[PDB]
């Protein structure tokens, strides 16, 4: 069903019912990296969180980038916006990353143990009454509860849609950031600047006219 | 019950209708376990009672003209000679902070880790209104409702001071001096665009 | 012979680490060092052979005798 | 200047040896016509040579008493002073390729033992099988550490012994 | 620092620490004569007397290389 | 010619094809990248 | 038990839930043999009790203004005339070191190699709180918890002094004078980059 290549044999470790029950299953594994089932389950958790950080990241690059080229903001380019906003600030970057890795590390190490055993953090006496809402759902990577304020989870149909819409906007955003890094090395301009350069001259201004598709 | 907070919505089954301040408002299912809900009914009242004391102290400073709530700890830095009703009190910061660490934990440890009760029957009711016969859940409802208003209003003090830098009455006089030009949109903080 | 001192038959055997790190420890080595000569000779040639290099490594750098490290063939 | 050293863009015996080599090439160049390919070859040798000295000084290689590029094989003295490309980058650029060849050769031997006679398919390499494991072994550290967690990487004491 | 007090008191110290404190922990052709109550014969006394003298000579030597730098 | 492709898939013939592959790859890289002593960018 | 130290983790079977200060925290399986664990429960309390006495002596010097914990043995070198509460004590280093070798081993040998007990019933309880009836394991838990905090805090004194060279209150006043510029990252020691 709906493979990435319509003629390929889909590898058999994406056609098991514990793998066809998964968002974004287009039969794409040409290295066989997820043949082991827990390695598939671990890499499925890596893809959800590489994509959600990328969707939050890319919307932190082009949404203040498109709303800067259209006026009403003064946010600079994303490859220079780390240099600024530390002088409109209070700590050194060392004094800021260490508090970051404390705050992020308490979260990630709780998600670590919930992957190892689902419903880990739902055991009583963990938190100060807040640990009840942290059992996740029956499938991991989708916690809900306090992570679903609008309450879109409790459908059981339209639900595989919101899964597959998250992954496809997520996989597009991961290619967008791998875009953004590559279209900053190769030309040094902005990503909206590269979009403006491609729209004013598509047939001469592209990656065929720089030194990185070199023969 | 007495309310629905969004009319037409079902009520959560894990919120009993007997409880004071109930509306069925838990869209997160955040109190589905009974021990978590029992801790939360203890903690909402105590957050509500301290905020009612908090929001009254923030208003009565500006009602009596002693600066505002933000500037009352501006003697520990940039000077000294703390005031209360205009009367001097010759305490520095590092002494009363130690006084309010020992004496408050002495009142916390009698309250918190000596049970879980939040309406203690006895010495905390001097005049005597709620004898738990009939008028209890009515007045407990009012303690929640005035308490929930206070927690909103204190959160409406911190966000108002983070945006405009002015106190409660100092900008309520401005919203009354300019109804359409002294609200949360004329500053370029709460609405970033227009 | 005098009631004080350490017995070799109680220092080897009693140094057995818990959780099976080193098997049964050094238990029973004493009768295989005392009775065996090639074990005693093999330890002695290991010790003397390293403190023969230690003689050599510490006499070019720290020459202990007068007007050595001026006589170069010596 | 880390361990008694100096940058090769700053030392002078390095530049003296560059001028030593280009002297030897030019006195070898003098025997030929300026159109001749034995002189075209030597001038192409120089422009490979002079760019080589330019590129070693560009990377900030460390010279010493002899004016030669000295390497620093310690992280913490290469990460701190900007020299991870000397050893610390190719020590993982190698160990990717090294365990790659190990893993492809591992997976070819594991997936040949369940056969009729596996010794025949070590002479006659199953090329459609071997190239298939060759391409798909490109995420071998991602596959090995998952195999490391099970207990399927290390075979137990079924292994052969003499007299324990 | 004194010549006669320190070496006397150090040996008096270490013939008391094995006499009154380390009595049982040390105990875990007939010369052993327990005529003190728990075996404090000359073999045990010359062991704690070698420790009593040697640390006392260490103290008097450290007190005399112009002074202490510890 | 299936038997002829078995011969091409023996051990020394794949060895002498893959070593011309791997040397011939490193020869072309060391032509178009002259003298890589240190990893540049 | 009363705690899990990493919620969702299994508990080690060789840590009994009866023991005070238990959380199941032994990721090394470092006390799997019972004699090793029995020595460790003796040694955690004594490390905890001496550190609670250690961390109080490091604070109360700076709370009373006598320099800090690092500079209190700076009279044996670079001078003399040791102080305590401001009061002089005319002892050099080489006498009190011999006093604290004999008298402390006289208290160690009564403690250590005369049993293995770590909560001695009797003369070490003057007022009388834990009569081992019901309130024992509660107060033993608090002796562990305040004790474990002290061992962290003393390790938080040595690493703080190895990094910045300042005492406990002398840099706690600096973290309060600069919340974002007087922490463990502004020095080029704890975070190297
Ligand atoms: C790092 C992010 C990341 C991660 C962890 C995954 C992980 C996964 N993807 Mg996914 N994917 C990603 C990015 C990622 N993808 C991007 C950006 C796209 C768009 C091109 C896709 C498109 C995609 C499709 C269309 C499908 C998958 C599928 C899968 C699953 C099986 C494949 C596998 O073993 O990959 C494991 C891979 C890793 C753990 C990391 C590999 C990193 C490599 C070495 C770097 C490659 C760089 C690149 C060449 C440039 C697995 C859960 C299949 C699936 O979900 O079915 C179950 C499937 O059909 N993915
Ligand atoms: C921190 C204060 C606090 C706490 C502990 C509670 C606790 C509770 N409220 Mg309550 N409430 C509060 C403030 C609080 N409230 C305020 C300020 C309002 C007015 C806006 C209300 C309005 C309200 C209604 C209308 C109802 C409740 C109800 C409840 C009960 C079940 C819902 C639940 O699990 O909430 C647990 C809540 C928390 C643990 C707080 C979590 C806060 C998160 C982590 C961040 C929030 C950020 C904030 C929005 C902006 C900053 C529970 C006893 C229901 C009930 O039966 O009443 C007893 C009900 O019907 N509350
Ligand atoms: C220093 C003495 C002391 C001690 C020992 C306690 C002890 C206690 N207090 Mg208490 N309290 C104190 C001082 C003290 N308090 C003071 C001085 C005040 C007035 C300012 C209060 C106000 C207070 C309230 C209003 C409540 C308690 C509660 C409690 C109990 C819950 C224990 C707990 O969960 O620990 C947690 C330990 C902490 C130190 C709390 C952490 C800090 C909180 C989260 C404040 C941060 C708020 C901030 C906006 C949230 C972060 C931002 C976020 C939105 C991203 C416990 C008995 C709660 C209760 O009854 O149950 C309760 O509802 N106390
Ligand atoms: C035999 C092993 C060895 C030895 C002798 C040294 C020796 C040294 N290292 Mg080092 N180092 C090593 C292995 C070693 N390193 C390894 C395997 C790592 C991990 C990748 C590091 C990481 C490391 C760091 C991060 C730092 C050192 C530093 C130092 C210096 C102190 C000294 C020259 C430090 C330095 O530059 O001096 C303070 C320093 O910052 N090293
Ligand atoms: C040297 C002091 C010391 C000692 C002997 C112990 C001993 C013990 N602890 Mg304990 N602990 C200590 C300090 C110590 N702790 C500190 C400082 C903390 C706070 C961080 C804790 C927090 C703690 C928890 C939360 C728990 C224990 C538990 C235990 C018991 C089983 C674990 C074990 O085998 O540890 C043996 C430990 C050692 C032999 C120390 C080894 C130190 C290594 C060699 C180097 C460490 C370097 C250091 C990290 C940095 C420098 C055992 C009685 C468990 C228990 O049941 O409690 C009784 C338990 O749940 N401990
Ligand atoms: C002299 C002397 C002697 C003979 C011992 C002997 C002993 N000590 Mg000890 N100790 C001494 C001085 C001495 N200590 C001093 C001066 C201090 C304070 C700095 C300590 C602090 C100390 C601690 C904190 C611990 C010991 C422990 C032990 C025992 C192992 C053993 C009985 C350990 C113990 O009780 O057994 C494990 C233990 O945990 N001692
Ligand atoms: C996480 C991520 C990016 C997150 C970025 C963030 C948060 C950016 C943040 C910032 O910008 C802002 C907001 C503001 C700036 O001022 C500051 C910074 C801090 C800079 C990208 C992931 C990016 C992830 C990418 C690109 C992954 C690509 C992987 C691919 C294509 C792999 C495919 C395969 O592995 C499979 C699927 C199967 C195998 O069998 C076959 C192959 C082909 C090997
Ligand atoms: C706002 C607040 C809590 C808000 C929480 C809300 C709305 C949560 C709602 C939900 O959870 C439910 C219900 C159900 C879930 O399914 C969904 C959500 C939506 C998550 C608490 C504030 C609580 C606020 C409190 C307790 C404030 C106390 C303030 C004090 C004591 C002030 C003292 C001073 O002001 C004086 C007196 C004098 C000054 O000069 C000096 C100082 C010291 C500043
Ligand atoms: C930190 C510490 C021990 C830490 C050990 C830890 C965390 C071990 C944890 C683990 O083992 C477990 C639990 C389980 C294993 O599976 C895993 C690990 C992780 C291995 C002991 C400190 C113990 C620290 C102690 C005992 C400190 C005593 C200090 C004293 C007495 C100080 C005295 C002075 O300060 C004064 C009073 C005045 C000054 O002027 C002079 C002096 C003399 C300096
Ligand atoms: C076969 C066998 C045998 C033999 C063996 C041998 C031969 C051995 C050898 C061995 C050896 C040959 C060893 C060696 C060792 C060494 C060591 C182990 C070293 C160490 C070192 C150290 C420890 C040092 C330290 C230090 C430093 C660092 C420097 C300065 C000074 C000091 C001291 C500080 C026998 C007979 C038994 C029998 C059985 C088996
Ligand atoms: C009679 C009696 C008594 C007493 C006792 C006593 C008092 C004893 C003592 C004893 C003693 C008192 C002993 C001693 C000993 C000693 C010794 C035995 C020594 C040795 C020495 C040495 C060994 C040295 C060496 C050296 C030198 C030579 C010098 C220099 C240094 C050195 C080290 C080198 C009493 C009354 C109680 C009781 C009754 C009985
Ligand atoms: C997620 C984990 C990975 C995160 C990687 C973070 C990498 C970014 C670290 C900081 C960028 C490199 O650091 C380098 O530029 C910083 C920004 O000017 C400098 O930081 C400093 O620079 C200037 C002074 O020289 C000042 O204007 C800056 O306010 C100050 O922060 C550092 O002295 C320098 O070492």
């Amino acid at each position: 069903r709906q493979s990435w290549l319509p003629g390929s044999q889909i590898p058999a470790h994406l056609d098991t019912p514990a793998a066809q029950a998964l968002a974004g299953n287009f039969g794409f594994d040409p290295l066989g990296l997820g043949k082991d089932p827990v390695a598939l389950r671990w890499y499925q958790q890596a893809e959800l969180i590489h994509c959600r950080t990328a969707m939050a990241g890319v919307a932190g690059i082009l949404i203040p980038g498109l709303l800067t080229k259209a006026g009403a903001l003064n946010v600079p380019e994303w490859y220079d916006a780390g240099k600024v906003a530390i002088e409109n600030s209070f700590a050194p970057w060392g004094s800021l990353l260490a508090v970051q890795l404390f705050l992020c590390g308490f979260v990630e190490a709780k998600r670590w143990q919930d992957i190892r055993k689902p419903g880990s953090q739902g055991e009583p006496g963990s938190f100060l009454g807040f640990e009840a809402s942290l059992k996740g759902t029956s499938e991991l990577g989708y916690p809900g509860g306090p992570f679903d304020p609008l309450g879109l989870s409790k459908e059981a149909d339209k639900w595989a849609d919101w899964k597959l819409k998250e992954v496809k906007n997520g996989r597009l955003a991961m290619l967008a950031f791998l875009g953004f890094v590559a279209q900053k090395y190769a030309t040094g301009a902005g990503p909206v600047d590269n979009l403006a350069a491609h729209l004013k001259d598509p047939w001469h201004v592209n990656y065929a006219t720089n030194g990185v598709s070199l023969p | 019950k007495a309310g629905n907070w969004l009319p037409g919505s079902d009520a959560p089954a894990w919120l009993p209708d007997d409880l004071p301040g109930n509306y069925g408002f838990d869209p997160l299912s955040l109190g589905k376990e009974p021990a978590s809900l029992k801790r939360f009914t203890e903690s909402e009242v105590i957050h509500g009672r301290w905020a009612m004391l908090g929001v009254a102290g923030s208003l009565a400073v500006e009602l009596l003209g002693y600066g505002n709530w933000y500037d009352a700890p501006l003697w520990a830095v940039n000077g000294g000679k703390a005031t209360w009703f205009g009367i001097e009190v010759p305490f520095d910061l590092n002494a009363l902070l130690a006084f309010e660490f020992v004496a408050m934990a002495a009142a916390e440890g009698q309250r918190g880790d000596a049970g879980g009760v939040v309406y203690p029957g006895g010495a905390f009711d001097p005049l005597g209104f709620a004898k738990d016969s009939s008028k209890s859940g009515e007045l407990k409802l009012k303690e929640i409702k005035n308490g929930r208003l206070a927690m909103v209003a204190f959160l409406g003090f911190v966000a108002q001071h983070a945006a405009t830098g002015k106190g409660p009455i100092a900008a309520l006089g401005e919203h009354l001096a300019n109804p359409w030009g002294a609200n949360f949109a004329t500053n370029g903080i709460s609405v970033p665009f227009f | 012979n005098f009631g004080i001192g350490h017995r070799m038959q109680a220092i080897l055997e009693a140094h057995t680490p818990p959780s099976g790190s080193l098997g049964a420890g050094h238990k029973g080595l004493f009768d295989t060092v005392n009775n065996s000569l090639h074990f005693q000779l093999g330890l002695a040639l290991a010790s003397v052979g390293t403190i023969t290099s230690l003689v050599a490594q510490h006499m070019y750098s720290l020459p202990p005798y007068a007007f050595q490290a001026i006589d170069f063939t010596t | 200047d880390i361990a008694g050293l100096t940058p090769c863009s700053e030392s002078k015996a390095y530049a003296k040896l560059e001028k030593k080599e280009l002297k030897t090439l030019e006195k070898r160049l003098k025997q030929y016509e300026a159109d001749s390919a034995p002189a075209v070859a030597l001038k192409a040798t120089m422009e490979r040579t002079k760019a080589r000295f330019a590129n070693y000084a560009k990377a900030g290689l460390l010279c010493g008493n002899d004016g030669l590029p000295h390497l620093i094989a310690d992280p913490g003295l290469a990460l701190k002073y900007g020299h991870a490309g000397e050893v610390f980058i190719p020590t993982f650029g190698f160990l990717y390729v090294a365990g790659y060849i190990g893993y492809v050769g591992r997976q070819y031997l594991i997936a040949v033992k369940g056969e009729a006679k596996p010794t025949d398919k070590e002479i006659i390499i199953d090329v459609p099988l071997a190239t298939k494991l060759a391409w798909q072994g490109a995420g071998w550290p991602l596959a090995a550490v998952q195999e490391l967690q099970r207990g399927t990487l290390l075979e137990k004491e079924e292994n052969i012994t003499v007299s324990p | 620092l004194d010549p006669q007090i320190v070496i006397s008191g150090s040996t008096a110290a270490f013939l008391a620490i094995g006499r009154f404190v380390f009595l049982g922990y040390q105990r875990r052709s007939t010369i052993f004569a327990t005529n003190d109550p728990a075996g404090f014969n000359i073999i045990d006394v010359a062991g704690w007397g070698a420790l009593g003298h040697a640390v006392g000579f260490a103290v008097l030597a450290i007190n005399s290389l112009q002074g202490a730098n510890l | 010619m299936k038997d002829f492709t078995t011969y091409l898939s023996t051990a020394p013939v794949i060895a002498t094809i893959w070593f011309t592959f791997t040397a011939g790859l490193l020869i072309e890289i060391n032509r178009y990248f002259p003298d890589p002593l240190v990893f540049s960018f």
